[PDB]
């Protein structure tokens, strides 16, 4: 919004929980790698471990 | 060689140490050799 009307634009995606932690990053590989993602953020401050 | 040696020394010690995971998808070990190869010796 404040910076104008500049030719990038900006789409999120976002996953949720999975209790075994290798499929955590199993679906992030191939779905924000082959989106062309920027940067990852994760946020989850209740975990069950 | 180094592997070989510490699960046949680990096999006296206890018979069934060979334990592996179930299902990548979806009884924590506690006797591995992880603290148990401290010393070795392979063909000298
Ligand atoms: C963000 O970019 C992608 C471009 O396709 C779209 O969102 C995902 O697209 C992949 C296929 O590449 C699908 O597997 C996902 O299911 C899509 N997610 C969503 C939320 O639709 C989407 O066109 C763009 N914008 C949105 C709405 O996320
Ligand atoms: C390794 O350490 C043990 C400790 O009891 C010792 O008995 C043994 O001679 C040592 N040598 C090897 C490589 O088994």
């Amino acid at each position: 919004k404040r910076h104008g009307s500049w030719k990038i634009q900006l789409n999120a995606t976002s996953v949720t929980h999975k209790p075994n932690a290798i499929q955590m990053a199993l679906s992030v590989c191939e779905d924000l790698i082959s989106s062309q993602v920027y940067a990852i953020l994760v946020s989850h401050p209740p975990t069950p471990n | 060689g180094i592997l070989t040696t510490a699960a046949s020394s680990m096999l006296e010690k206890f018979s069934y140490i060979p334990e592996a995971k179930a299902s990548c998808y979806g009884e924590t070990p506690l006797h591995t050799l992880h603290q148990f190869m401290v010393n070795v010796t392979w063909d000298g």
